[PDB]
């Protein structure tokens, strides 16, 4: 019979070092904040459902789906999205290495894979475990069993993978 | 999805009590089942009432010897705990074995205990289902039921809890902590926390309206060696056909509690007692019960097979 | 230019530039989040309106009224886009399902109208408020079931037979029967279709995600009722296709539409779990292979049966071509069975019919070999045919089977595996060791190209060709500067945009060596307007160093250019080359697997492809092609399936995470060699395809792996651990 109308709300966000000021509809994800109302389209929208990891952005310094997580949740925070990590004339050293591997055709995934590896290297660091890792009580190793699965939330298509696994593995070195 | 208005508050006590005074008001944590079942209008609250930021989000040790984890606690967090992982090591297993980096950085504790089920007609609104509306059927009973339960079902409902961490939960007879709109508390026993779908499928946990959960209590550790088997058709992100969770110890006895096979996490403590006999007999206690369609009737044997694998891990 | 006797020397065969692994030249762009599909163009239409489809409740039916009033009141919403409301449409050549139904309905999720909205969240919840009416007919939803009902060929397929095949079956030694079903499988392109239209008058811009530029355009018209000539069709960045962008899909059309009711752009994407039912599907197939060979392992009779099915007037899956091909054998029978099916449009996925095919054909053959008695790779090398097995006057331009296979075996050790299945662990794990052969025709279309010399020395290059994710940019710069004699960087490539020359277009794997081919045309021209430029023969005069030098005569690229640019547009046309010749393309495929003993989970430890595909254009970007789909293979070995409901007449697991595509978890080793193939009969560039081969035998070879691992045939994919539970070890 009928659906209400926006609720609008007033929402800052430090996104990729700058202060942005919006008035958002509550529903809008992160994700179409981003792409539809800031105009960064370079975070890129595969599912919509947390399903395929294209839409990985950073938030205070870790990664999550920007798909499944609302604008207004988020008052405040420091958004780092493939834009802030760097630029065609400015490259960042895993975007670099990305292209001397050919870890991406398409290139739809590839923000997501790209922000995802570099919170993964960040994740190990930190010694967060994984499902891949023996001993559960010591300190996590950077190997290749460890980096598939970490990743395996960013889905490429393409089938980029092994590339892509090459791309990370010299970048961390 | 629906519009709806957003709520911050201050404290616990603030967000329980205006779940009460706001019908279709609901809570949101990560969001990542909420805002999922919400774009396609399934879950359909005029009101959200953010959780996070409220204090709880502390893992702590309780005076008796355990462990009181805050319902806030991102997934990511409480598996990669340092108590967790020497203590409780088959809880941070199943919260590994789920899921992926994403998504586990943003779950949470409660969260992930009253995620829905990954039924494919139940996501789909143009198709009966009996959980998403009473009455208009199962279409999973004669249709697609591959990754259906086994054990526990009705004619209404075959639906399995997609959690690895409630079977890890379930294992460590974990307690689910409460407070009321009206102010008190109470413990629910995981054990006892899931509803069986009888004639009533779209009723699944025993949380009133507006309760809010508030932290989980693990008892004290059991040592023994911990063990999360997850089978799946692919390596990673991918919600388990089977698990077996196990805690064994030097002798064989041990508990074992498994996941993909029911509407909740499934042990029998009658089927514990018997692990030091085998594989073949903890199976026959704790799937005498089972009604499988003849597409998901494998899990049966892959229970088994699943279950012998774990034992014998745990010999070597 | 046409084409039609073989390439001589020519200036490709210097190889600067061409077949060297050069890094992809969009990479900067796509790995900064700076490259732009198709919903993303915001500066060419900042206040685009949302559109957001409705896609039908029931498989098959009468659409009997369709309300709009609750949606159209709405909050944001400008109209609802309906078949009554949008007026008469044509239908275009390659849809053989209309894309915006209503009165019929033809099959589950098709579209039935398009909600536009000031924002996308208004668009999504006042499409909810849409309420359709239907009345239901009865359909057909089981392939298996229309089985039994079809067996003649259509009218326009007639059977394949050559010489005695029930006799020679009879009388061998040594013979198989068997049968094989392939799903329904789907593309899960990562970028969802999308499409935005402007209108200017009566002239209409459409930036969309499609393979196919010019069809494109053609199709959309045609529906649209409008000349061609007012519609353009932008598409630089594709975020992957598989076949299933090939088409003009409903996006497209919706989005056009409402963009003139409205008059105001509006945009279209079409939401994840709608896309499997409403867009298109590799059909499934059930075949039937009976193959016998004599006492010495020589294939005395092949036959090939495949049924498949699809909505009136739509494709078969052409399961049995390769069979007519592939090996040797003087008795043959080839044949395929259309059902009618009313699930949502059976179309072309990569490698169309061999995928499929081979996914039987190479099973049947591990299958006969173990029967001979003999190894498996020499079981094929055995029964090698170097010409058409229906036409012995017809050779293959070029075919490396063997030698793909022998530097496979090789590579991989293959002498290695244990011949008796069921013998290697590694600790819970048995090992298993399999083998198939990769086949794939290489068609040729016409295809055309602009190119400048600008007056800095730079060229620039345009083509409504397209890059998939292919490396199409990359190449085509490639093929201009080694005939230019410029360095790579100086290249301008444009793409995918109706208002440059008509390309082949990426399809067919037809379109490195096509697009490329069109350039080298182009480029013959404009080396010529260069030599003229300075006074030198062209026949006489190369091109190197930004230079053109003519015996001692010598002058600077930038001189050619002192009197304006110089621009030459011309096509590659290919004459009868593929009549005389049969020109395919070859592949070993070699895989290690591991199944566990006790759960029956099969993981892919090692992968090798070994490739015959003429001239490799880019070593780099090719070796991505084919692990790519060495990737895409194993989804189709061991978790793709769309499951039908035969009830409801849909797929019922239709989105990411239900229908099961491999992760990064999932991916062992994979290694990629390419043999010198160079094939002068295809093109002046020489080369053939990869995109596509490089799927054709991977499921059939991880298939053979895991018999080799566990003593358990399965000819019902995808192989998944159920099916292999009951038959293992304790
Ligand atoms: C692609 C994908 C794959 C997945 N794979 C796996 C897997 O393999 N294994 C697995 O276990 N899980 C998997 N999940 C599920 C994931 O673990 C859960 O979605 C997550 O745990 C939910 O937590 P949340 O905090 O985001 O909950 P929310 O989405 O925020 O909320 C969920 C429910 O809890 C309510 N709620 C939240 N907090 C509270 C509280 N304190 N008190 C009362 N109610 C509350 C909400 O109102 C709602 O009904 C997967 C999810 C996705 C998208
Ligand atoms: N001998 C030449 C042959 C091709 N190639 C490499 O491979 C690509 C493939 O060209 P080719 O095999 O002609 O295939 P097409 O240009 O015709 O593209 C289509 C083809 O592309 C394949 N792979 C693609 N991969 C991208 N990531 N996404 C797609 O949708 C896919 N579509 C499949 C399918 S379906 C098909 S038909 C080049 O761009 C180049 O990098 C070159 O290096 N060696
Ligand atoms: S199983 Fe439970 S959820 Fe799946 S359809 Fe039948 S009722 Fe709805
Ligand atoms: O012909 Mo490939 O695009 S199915
Ligand atoms: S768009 Fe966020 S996971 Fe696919
Ligand atoms: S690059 Fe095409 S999806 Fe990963
Ligand atoms: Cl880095
Ligand atoms: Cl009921
Ligand atoms: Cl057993
Ligand atoms: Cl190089
Ligand atoms: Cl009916
Ligand atoms: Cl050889
Ligand atoms: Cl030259
Ligand atoms: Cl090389
Ligand atoms: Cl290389
Ligand atoms: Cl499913």
């Amino acid at each position: 019979a009928a659906t209400p109308a926006p609720e609008i709300m007033p929402l800052t966000l430090k996104v990729n070092g700058k202060t942005e000021q919006l008035e958002v509809d509550t529903r809008t994800t992160l994700l179409d904040t981003l792409r539809e109302n800031l105009h960064l389209i370079g975070t890129k929208k595969g599912c919509d459902h947390g399903q395929c990891g294209a839409c990985t952005v950073l938030v205070n310094g870790r990664r999550l789906n920007a798909c499944l997580t609302l604008a207004v949740m988020h008052q405040g925070a420091e958004i780092t999205t493939i834009e802030g990590l760097g630029s065609p004339d400015n490259l960042h050293p895993m975007q670099a290495a990305f292209i001397k591997h050919d870890g991406f055709q398409c290139g739809y995934c590839t923000s997501g894979q790209i922000c995802s590896s570099v919170a993964v290297l960040k994740e190990i660091q930190d010694g967060i475990p994984s499902h891949v890792t023996v001993d559960l009580v010591s300190a996590p190793e950077t190997t290749a069993d460890e980096i598939r699965e970490r990743m395996s939330g960013n889905i490429c298509r393409c089938g980029a993978y092994a590339n892509i696994l090459a791309a990370i593995e010299d970048a961390a070195g | 999805m629906k519009a709806f208005t957003y709520e911050r508050v201050n404290t616990p006590a603030e967000a329980a009590l205006s779940a009460q005074r706001v019908p279709g008001a609901k809570f949101i944590a990560g969001g990542t089942n909420l805002l999922d079942l919400m774009k396609l209008e399934i879950e359909t609250p005029t009101h959200l009432i953010d959780v996070n930021g409220l204090g709880l989000d502390k893992i702590e040790v309780t005076d008796a010897g355990g462990l009181r984890i805050g319902a806030l606690v991102r997934n990511t967090d409480l598996a990669a705990h340092e108590r967790v992982r020497r203590d409780y090591a088959v809880l941070s297993r199943a919260l590994l074995a789920g899921a992926s980096g994403q998504l586990r950085n943003q779950a949470t504790t409660a969260g992930n205990l009253l995620q829905r089920t990954r039924c494919p007609y139940f996501y789909d609104t143009n198709q009966p289902c009996n959980k998403r509306l009473p009455g208009s059927g199962c279409a999973a009973l004669e249709g697609f039921s591959r990754q259906h339960a086994v054990v526990g079902v009705s004619e209404a409902c075959i639906a399995t809890h997609p959690s690895d961490m409630a079977v890890a939960m379930r294992l460590l007879d974990a307690v689910v902590e409460t407070i009321t709109p009206e102010g008190k508390t109470r413990s629910i026993t995981l054990a006892d926390f899931y509803h069986p779908p009888g004639k009533t499928p779209h009723i699944e946990t025993a949380l009133l309206p507006g309760e809010l959960i508030v932290a989980v209590t693990l008892p004290p550790p059991l040592g023994g060696k911990h063990i999360y088997r997850k089978v799946r058709d692919r390596a990673s992100y991918a919600f388990a056909l089977v698990s077996v969770a196990a805690i064994i110890q030097p002798d064989g006895s041990g508990r074992v509690a498994l996941g993909g096979v029911a509407h909740k996490p499934w042990r029998i403590e009658a089927a514990d007692a018997q692990l030091s006999q085998g594989a073949q007999a903890v199976y026959d206690t704790l799937f005498a019960s089972a009604h499988p369609t003849a597409e998901n009737t494998f899990k049966l044997l892959l229970a088994k097979r699943t279950l012998a694998s774990v034992l014998a891990e745990a010999r070597a | 230019m046409k084409f039609d006797k073989p390439a001589g020397e020519n200036p490709i065969d210097q190889l600067k530039v061409v077949g060297r692994p050069h890094d992809r030249i969009d990479g900067p762009l796509k790995t900064t989040g700076t490259a732009r599909y198709a919903y993303e163009w915001h500066e060419e239409a900042p206040n685009a309106a949302y559109g957001y489809i409705v896609g039908s409740a029931i498989a098959k039916g009468r659409l009997t009224a369709l309300d709009t009033d609750a949606a159209q009141k709405a909050p944001g919403v400008l109209a609802v886009i309906t078949a009554s409301n949008a007026g008469v449409l044509g239908k275009g050549d390659k849809n053989t399902a209309r894309l915006l139904g209503g009165p019929t309905i033809e099959h589950y999720h098709q579209a039935i109208a398009l909600v536009v909205a000031e924002t996308f969240e208004q668009a999504r919840a006042a499409a909810s408020l849409v309420q359709a009416h239907y009345r239901r007919n009865k359909g057909a939803y089981s392939l298996a079931d229309e089985k039994q009902a079809v067996n003649q060929p259509p009218e326009d397929t007639p059977d394949k037979n050559v010489g005695d095949f029930d006799g020679a079956f009879t009388s061998a030694a040594v013979k198989i029967d068997a049968t094989y079903t392939t799903p329904d499988q789907s593309h899960m392109a990562m970028e969802p279709h999308a499409s935005m239209a402007v209108w200017d008058g009566n002239k209409l811009t459409l930036w969309t995600s499609n393979q196919m530029i010019d069809w494109c355009r053609t199709d959309l018209a045609k529906t649209l009722k409008v000349p061609v000539e007012n519609v353009r069709i932008i598409s630089p960045y594709i975020g992957g296709g598989f076949g299933g962008k090939l088409f003009l899909r409903s996006d497209a059309l919706l989005a056009a539409l409402a963009a003139r009711a409205v008059k105001r752009p509006v945009k279209v994407m079409l939401p994840r779990p709608s896309i499997p039912n409403n867009t298109t599907h590799r059909p499934a197939t059930l075949q039937h292979l009976r193959i016998g060979a004599d006492q010495s392992g020589k294939i005395t009779a092949i036959s090939h049966e495949s049924w498949s099915g699809n909505l009136p007037g739509g494709t078969p899956e052409t399961a049995v071509q390769q069979s007519e091909l592939l090996y040797a054998g003087a008795n043959r029978h080839t044949g395929l069975r259309l059902a009618t099916l009313d699930l949502p449009e059976g179309n072309a996925m990569r490698a169309p019919g061999e995928a499929p095919g081979l996914m039987a054909l190479e099973i049947a053959i591990d299958e006969l070999a173990e029967k001979a008695g003999i190894d498996p790779v020499e079981f094929r090398i055995l029964n090698d045919t170097q010409v058409d097995p229906a036409g012995p006057t017809r050779c293959f331009s070029r075919r490396q089977l063997i030698e793909c296979l022998r530097t496979g075996a090789d590579k991989f050790g293959w002498k290695q595996r244990n011949a008796t299945p069921g013998q290697v662990r590694d600790g819970e794990w048995l090992v298993g060791h399999g083998v198939a052969a990769g086949f794939h025709n290489n068609l040729l279309e016409k295809s055309g190209a602009r190119v400048h010399l600008e007056q800095n020395g730079t060229v620039t290059v345009e083509t409504d060709m397209t890059d998939i994710g292919t490396g199409s940019y990359t190449i085509l710069a490639q093929t201009a500067a080694e005939m230019l004699g410029v360095p790579l960087e100086q290249v301008a490539v444009h793409l995918g945009d109706s208002s440059f020359p008509v390309s082949a277009g990426s399809g067919g794997q037809w379109g490195a060596n096509t697009s490329t081919s069109g350039v080298y045309a182009a480029c013959m021209k404009l080396r010529e307007m260069i030599a003229s430029a300075v006074g030198f023969d062209p026949e006489q005069s190369q091109f190197a160093d930004g230079k053109i030098t003519n015996g001692t005569r010598s002058a600077t690229l930038h001189e050619a250019t002192a009197g304006g640019r110089l621009t030459a547009e011309e096509s590659i046309e290919f004459g009868t080359l593929s009549k005389e010749y049969q020109q395919s393309t070859f592949a070993g495929h070699f895989v290690e697997v591991g199944v566990h003993s006790a759960t029956g989970e099969v993981r892919v430890r090692r992968m090798l492809a070994v490739c015959a595909a003429g001239r490799i254009l880019n070593p780099k970007t090719a070796r991505s092609q084919v692990i790519g789909a060495m990737t895409m293979g194993m989804g189709a070995a061991l978790m793709e399936e769309l499951a039908v409901d035969d009830r409801l007449g849909y797929f019922v697991n239709h989105d990411m995470a239900g229908y099961e595509v491999p992760v990064h978890a999932d991916i062992p080793k994979q290694e990629v060699i390419f043999l010198d193939d160079t094939d002068p009969i295809s093109s002046p560039m020489k080369a053939k395809g990869v995109g596509e081969l490089g799927l054709c035998g991977v499921s059939a070879a991880i298939a053979n792996a895991v018999y080799n691992a566990t003593g358990i045939r399965v000819r019902d994919y995808p192989i998944t651990l159920d099916k292999l539970l009951d038959k293992l070890p304790d």
